[PDB]
């Protein structure tokens, strides 16, 4: 949902208050990616154990 | 209805077109030189003619 995937690009274009809006979208989405990864690793670990 | 501990009032006078440059995140001949509010600034801005 962010304008661009690069962090420095958003920081180097939008103003400080506008950038935080776009940076939060990257942090939120990337955070969900880790949750998906860890969730799958825990499940797969159960199959290996 | 809601009260605060310490109240700080900065009194001054500026040109008309220089008013919009005083606000969190805003830049200009005011915010970038003499008087600048922080991006996280929490307060009230009052002006009259």
């Amino acid at each position: 949902g962010a304008i661009s995937s690069v962090l420095n690009d958003i920081l180097s274009r939008l103003d400080p208050p506008e950038a935080e809006v776009q940076i939060d979208r990257l942090i939120t989405g990337r955070l969900q990616s880790l949750q998906t990864y860890v969730t799958q690793q825990l499940i797969r670990a159960a199959e290996i154990r | 209805d809601l009260c605060f501990t310490n109240v700080y009032a900065d009194s001054f006078v500026i040109r008309g077109d220089e008013v919009r440059q005083i606000a969190p995140g805003q830049t200009g001949k005011i915010a970038d030189y003499n008087y600048k509010l922080p991006d996280d600034f929490t307060g009230c801005v009052i002006a009259w003619n």
